């Protein structure tokens, strides 16, 4: 009945229990970055495509599959927490599913270093200089440790406006909408 | 559907209760009668 | 391997063996139980642990008990030789004699009789009872289905025919208390002691003791099937001994695959049965019977529990009953002692090219006279015998004599029934319908004819009336 | 490692088979598991498929690697296994050997569209008297057979194929057709007896093997049906007559059911999925006949209905109802009563229709029928019987002449003229004076003496079909010197 | 399946190896805490069926087992529980003191008193773990057992160890059928003969508070409950409480019965355990059946009654008798648990509620009792009196809706099944049973109306009694047929009946 630390960010599901289990791993020690880097290294250490397929192997045993992964994990000489997590999770057979956990721990640390979400879209893409005026703009909206981390996108379907995905704020000044609202009224 | 042969009788409701106590009666009554015709016929192989 | 106990709540055990699972039919027992536990792998689930069908007590186990791999059925030796104890499938013999050694020893997984090398004919067994002969004459070795119901003289009427036949087997024999009482058990125990068809210290055994007793659960008790199929196989050819087989009940014996489904997680069928429990039970109606050199005159229990007559059980015993005994539990209600249901059970033997067609049509006449009692019986709980039409009251007195003469009681019945076993001869009983078709007792009373054996046994007793009166 | 054409047993247990591999393998195949079972799959996953044990599969362990031969269900086609005893697998049925049967036929025939079908014309070889006389069965047909344990379902079946071996033995130019009937569900004995009378009564002389064990195995169950379909395909088109006999059917049913169970498919009502409409009309709408286009053949079905304590309102007669052309309603008590042929009349009914009905059998049916319902319509009456009004009365008695008539024969078909003549001679009136109890032999008896000496007048008739009315008074005066004098 | 500590809660203990201390054996933390279902952190190494007790003194029956979490049962009101709770499991099969200290003391299976008469005193704890007899171990059992109604030691012969069991619904004097065999086993415990003196059980299964008090006055009132063991699971009896009564039950028999006691066990109704198994499994989450209840309550009730022995010269020659009651849901013989029984019981009686309805009290269900033991366990005289009375009231049935000497006949059997019956409580010996039996058989007052007679057996069983008390007991004591005591009773007979008018 661990008091797990709970990140900034909670997430769900099987992957959402093992981010709150490191979490709290690394929180003790606060290796967030530390162990972070680590997983971002895994995310391809073990996409070695034999270690992807052994595990995928269904004729290849979970003990097996365990232990060859403590060989690989001592390769990368794996910090404790991660090495036991490594570890619990091929236990748990989650190496099936490991990446998702590993990109969910991503997002919880990312929260933890303040990752403000934003997502810039508008019946285009535009301009650079107008990117960091809209940027700004959002800044205000933006409050303490929000940190302009935009999804700049371009969209000719949005007739017009521009479809501003801040955070959870999302701000789409899409004339595809107004065009929407006014036919509503050029019925009525 | 299909309705049985003694139908009621077999369900043996108070309906069926009856038929079993008129069988009752009507066969006593044939009883006594095959009983007493028997103690005649024995009578009459007495001599 | 060796399995470990791993989790499970009770017997639908996945035990941690260190290599995959055994081949199908394996059945391994638990080493660090308290006595050897035999289980039964039957979940391909694979994970080097298959949920395995225990069929003892898991009562006491720690997670982590490495178990014995066997990799197949249980074996244990069989024929003849076995006979004179009581053992277990497993062969444990539960006789207070220790392993009744015979030779013939195997697995109990096997095949069906060949599509070619099976009997293919019919010989009508006949034992002389009064209402089997009467109307549905039996036949050799064929699937015999006894639709009877629990208390309902089932046991009744197999104490009476036991004490008819199984003194006399062709060859050797079986009997099987597939969830009999144990009470049953012992009494069944002292009966063959005094039964001399199988003797218990004297070698006249020309039977074989069985028992899948109610208070053993199901895990044996839902198991014995093959141990019975098995069996029968060795009485064709390891007994090699023309054999009638005796196994009761199986309606708690599909019922208990049933209740393993559950374990098993299978699905419910209408009553709830594993969907495949037709399916073992079906073939496990086709593993051993009259063949080339094999014969099994096994006799098959119906239970009818709930007297639900067309049970999805009830159904799947009349899937392959190739011999019907319906019983009438009203007429046994009605006093009935014998007490079938009459127009319904069904006998290769009862045929004009079979029964020859004198005893053939005068069932079929007995089976239409007594169709009219029902009608009529009905017609008179409306108006009565004051109606009675010259057709009729005869109709209602001889069908009321028919049903009279149907019933007798036997010796071991005398226990109860007073009146001892009267040995009824074929050719007196097809007298007897042939008389009644006349009218032998036109001016007597029908109720000697009732539990009584010969037709003139019956002018006899009703004489005895004439006396008593 | 395989994941196109051959999968590795990922996780089973009864059976259930879902193999790692084959995902590109094709849908519904029966393919040789690592075992060489060769076995369908029809619940592909989107890891796995779900197959089906073809049967036992105890040869195969877990983990196995079964290789997808990409082989769907093909089954034989061609008479040759008329009279030949097989089993759906190439196998033999009685072990009778290779009926000289080489093809096999691919799952992929279709029921004949509307254009495809061809109109029924057959009167039905039946060999039990009110079968042809109420309704026979058109060319390709469709009716039902309702009953119940050791009902004479099969034994009807025996009387309408002793009707129909002769020709099958025979060779009268429109009688020429291909028979097949299932025993499904059946024991090692009844099976046995089935081969064993086959032979006996010559009817292992042209028909085709089919049946289901009691151990039959339920994909072939259910592949049965489809097995069935294929072999009567072969010879409609092939021109040739065919006869399905689904029988019995609703084994087949639970068998599936057990199937998509394991499979953890959705029950439905009674655990009936809807196969029961969708893969059992799959093969049931095809009863009909392959037109001249589709070869002229006619496939005629005669499905087995199994009235569990008349469970007239099972999802399976459901949609038999529906989809009956025709029924086998079966007045069991009645032969409980002595009166077996027990049929159920008023009860019976069949939606095929009269083109397939001789106009001569037709015309005495039309009287025959119209006087059993209106005895029928008063059959309540008859139980006081007294002061029966004469109308009433003679209603009765030709009701009770037909009920002295009603019986029927195991295994004893007969002329269907014959018959024909038999209800002339009661039209006539010829049979008012004949005491029901002996009313019986009576008519057996003139039918022996006009097969004797009105076999001329009745080969008249017969290939006639016309009915004279001097050929008419001719048979009418046989009789009654037959009758009168008997 | 949901990972359970696939939450940090065990999970950040094990990526950070803190976990490795747990009490991995038979205690640990709960792996889970909810609604009595308990799953245990570790503790793998438990024995199965075993016994845990939580840090909070409760006790847990792991049935249920993941690798190391587990199904345990709340053997309490647990509104206290925590999560992660620490049970120790005690990994022993269920036991609790036996001894017929007990017998006599109001006591719960565990041992637990709720009426106030202080600790267990019964001797020994028993694992209730008890299977079947053995064939050397069992043989016939035929000796009889307290009946002490007319009809009832009449037609179905109590059986020193025979199992009954009674259909008859709600309110259908079930509790008073109890009752009235407690009255009759009184006097038969109340005897010298260990055999006769009976410390034996009976229970009453949803026995409320008021319920159980109520009982409780009238056993102490009946002084036999000193020889008897009398167990009330109240309203708030636990889903493992109620089920293992029977088992309790069965643990108390093997110690008394098995050690010669010739002594009888009263549990119903296993419906109620039916009930509480399936809130069990419910619980469990395991699938359901018939009334979602399992179908497996065939061997698991078996347990208990398919091991019926009657305790042979092998098990100490006493008797572990059971007396169980069916209640019928609707005249629903196919109920589950109705249908079981009647797929198990060998034997059966059955009371007609309806005859209750009509008005009898008692009013058992004639004919729809089976007696397969039959009148072995009866006396001799006894049977032979039922030998003639079987048929007399089989004609007082089979024609009892009206010939002349037929209907003599009928009026003499009515007139015979009216001097049956019995009152409300009045259980006695079967002394005065045979002697109305003597009058019936002599038709001693068939001339006497029902209404006269109503009056007229009373008088007869008191004139009868100051008239041959002693050729009573003559009677009792030498049990066969009595011709001396026959004649004795057809004088007396003429005395208390021709004297009474």
């Amino acid at each position: 009945f661990a008091k797990l630390v709970r990140p900034p960010v909670q997430i769900y599901g099987i992957e959402g229990r093992y981010a709150t289990a490191l979490y709290s791993a690394a929180s003790k020690q606060n290796k967030l970055e530390q162990v972070e880097k680590e997983l971002l290294r895994v995310g391809q250490i073990l996409k070695e495509p034999k270690m992807a397929a052994s595990l995928l192997n269904p004729y290849v045993k979970r003990s097996v599959k365990v232990k060859s992964l403590s060989d690989m994990t001592a390769k990368e000489k794996f910090s404790p927490l991660t090495s036991n997590l490594i570890n619990l999770l091929a236990e748990n057979g989650r190496l099936t599913n490991t990446p998702a956990v590993i990109s969910a721990f991503s997002t919880m640390m990312s929260v933890h270093r303040g990752e403000v979400p934003c997502t810039v879209t508008t019946a285009s893409a535009l301009d650079e200089a107008t990117l960091t005026e809209l940027k700004t703009v959002l800044k205000s909206f933006l409050s303490k440790g929000q940190v302009l981390k935009l999804e700049v996108k371009i969209d000719p379907s949005i007739m017009g406006g521009m479809i501003v995905r801040i955070g959870e704020k999302y701000v789409d000044m899409s004339a595809k909408t107004k065009i929407q609202k006014l036919s509503r009224a050029m019925r009525e | 559907v299909r309705s049985s042969a003694g139908a009621v009788r077999d369900a043996g409701g108070a309906f069926g209760k009856r038929e079993q106590a008129e069988e009752e009666r009507y066969f006593r009554a044939r009883a006594k009668e095959q009983l007493a015709a028997l103690k005649k016929h024995h009578e009459n192989e007495i001599s | 391997t060796t399995g470990r106990i791993v989790a499970v709540i009770g017997a639908v055990v996945d035990v941690q063996f260190d290599e995959g699972l055994p081949p199908i039919l394996n059945a391994l027992e638990v080493q660090g139980r308290e006595t050897r536990l035999v289980l039964e792998v039957a979940q391909h689930l694979g994970e080097s642990t298959v949920r395995t069908i225990a069929m003892d007590g898991t009562e006491g186990l720690v997670r982590g008990q490495k178990v014995l791999d066997s990799g197949a059925p249980i074996r244990i030796p069989v024929g003849p030789e076995t006979l004179g104890r009581i053992m277990n499938v497993i062969g444990e013999p539960i006789d207070e004699r220790g392993p009744i050694k015979t030779k013939q020893f195997a697995a109990i997984h096997a095949e069906a009789p060949e599509f070619v090398e099976m009997s293919v004919e019919q010989e009508i067994l006949v034992t002389g009872i009064k209402v089997v002969d009467l109307l549905a004459p039996y036949a050799k070795g064929g699937k015999i289905g006894l639709f009877g119901g629990a208390g309902v003289g089932k046991t009744v009427l197999i104490m009476e025919l036991i004490n008819n036949v199984a003194k006399a087997h062709g060859g050797y024999s079986v009997f099987a208390g597939v969830g009999e009482r144990t009470r049953e058990g012992n009494d069944l125990y002292h009966e063959m002691i005094e039964s001399g068809v199988i003797n218990l210290k004297d070698a006249t055994s020309k039977v074989a003791l069985v028992y899948g007793q109610m208070n053993e659960p199901p895990g044996a008790r839902a198991r014995v099937a093959l141990t019975g199929l098995t069996v029968a196989e060795y009485f064709r050819d390891q007994e090699g001994q023309d054999v009638l087989l005796f196994i009761d009940n199986i309606f708690r014996f599909t019922q208990a695959g049933s209740e393993v489904s559950a374990l098993l997680g299978r699905i419910p069928s209408a009553v709830g049965y594993q969907p495949t429990l037709a399916t073992d039970m079906g073939t496990m109606q086709e593993r051993i019977t009259t063949t080339k050199k094999g014969s099994i005159t096994s006799v098959q229990a119906i239970y009818v529990p709930a007297d639900d007559l067309t049970d999805p059980a009830p159904a799947t015993t009349f899937a392959h009953l190739d011999a019907t005994t319906v019983l009438s539990r009203a007429i046994a209600e009605l006093g009935i002692y014998p007490a079938v249901d009459p127009l319904d059970s069904t006998s290769r033997i009862m045929d004009p090219n079979i029964v020859g067609s004198e005893h053939y049509d005068v069932a079929r006449g007995v089976q239409k006279i007594l169709q009219d009692y029902k009608s009529l019986q009905d017609i008179i709980a409306i108006l009565g015998m004051d109606e009675l039409s010259e057709e009729d009251k005869l109709t209602v007195s001889r069908a009321r004599k028919i049903q009279r003469f149907l019933s007798q009681p036997f010796q071991v019945a005398e226990v109860f029934t007073g009146h001892l076993g009267k040995l009824v001869p074929l050719k007196e009983t097809i007298k007897g319908f042939q008389q009644i078709l006349a009218g032998e007792y036109d001016h007597l009373p029908e109720q000697a004819f009732y539990m009584v054996g010969p037709i003139e046994e019956a002018v006899a007793k009703a004489d005895k009336l004439a006396e008593e009166h | 490692v395989d994941l196109e054409e051959t999968g590795r047993v990922l996780s089973i247990g009864d059976g259930i088979a879902r193999v790692h591999g084959l995902r590109n393998v094709q849908a519904e195949e029966m393919v040789e598991f690592s075992s060489g079972l060769k076995g369908m799959s029809l619940n592909l996953e989107p890891d796995n498929v779900g197959v089906v044990v073809f049967g036992n599969d105890k040869l195969i362990k877990e983990g196995d690697i079964v290789k997808r031969t990409g082989a769907i269900v093909d089954v034989p086609v061609g008479e040759e296994l008329l009279g030949r005893v097989v089993d759906a697998l190439g196998n033999a049925i009685d072990g009778k050997g290779p009926i000289g049967s080489k093809a096999r036929r691919r799952v992929g025939l279709k029921a004949p569209g509307i254009i495809p079908r061809i109109s029924v014309r057959e009167p039905m070889q039946t060999g039990i008297k009110a079968v042809d006389s109420l309704v026979p069965i058109g060319r390709g047909q469709r009716e039902l057979i309702i009953g119940d344990r050791q009902t004479g379902k099969t034994s009807i079946a025996i009387d309408t194929i002793i009707n129909q071996k002769r020709f099958n033995d025979g060779t009268d130019e429109k009688k020429k057709l291909y028979c097949i009937y299932v025993a499904i569900g059946q024991k090692r004995s009844t099976v046995a007896q089935l081969v064993k009378r086959l032979t006996d009564a010559d009817a292992m002389k042209y028909t085709i093997v089919v049946s289901a064990t009691a151990s039959d195995a339920a994909p072939l169950q259910y592949l049965a049906p489809y097995s069935g379909c294929s072999m009567g395909e072969y010879f409609r088109d092939n021109g040739k007559h065919a006869l399905i006999i689904y029988d019995d059917l609703s084994k087949q049913a639970v068998a599936y059911r057990q199937m998509s169970l394991l499979l953890r498919r959705p029950p439905g009502r009674e655990a009936y999925p809807g196969d029961v409409f969708y893969l059992h009309s799959r093969l049931l709408e095809r009863a009909a006949k392959m037109n001249d286009a589709f070869g002229g053949g006619s496939l005629t079905a005669l499905p087995v209905i199994e009235t569990q304590a008349g469970d007239v309102s099972a999802y399976i007669p459901t949609n038999v109802i529906s989809i009956t052309d025709g029924q086998i309603f079966l007045e069991t008590e009645l032969f409980y009563k002595g009166i077996r042929p027990a049929i159920n009349v008023g009860l019976s009914v069949s939606r095929v229709g009269s083109a397939a009905q001789t106009r001569a059998m037709k015309q005495v049916a039309g009287t025959m029928k119209l006087e059993l319902a209106q005895y029928r319509e008063v059959a309540a009456f008859a139980q006081f019987g007294s002061d029966l009004d004469a109308a009433t009365q003679q209603l009765l008695s030709r009701g009770v002449r037909l009920t002295e008539l009603l019986k029927q024969g195991q295994y004893s078909p007969m002329a269907i003229e014959e018959q024909v003549a038999v209800i002339y001679a009661g039209v006539r009136g010829y049979l008012d004076k004949l005491e029901p109890s002996k009313i019986t032999k009576f008519e057996n008896a003139f039918l022996s003496h006009v097969i004797s000496q009105h076999q001329a007048l009745l080969g008249k008739i017969r290939t006639d079909g016309k009915i004279s009315e001097e050929s008419d008074a001719k048979l009418k005066e046989i009789v009654t010197n037959f009758l009168a004098g008997f």
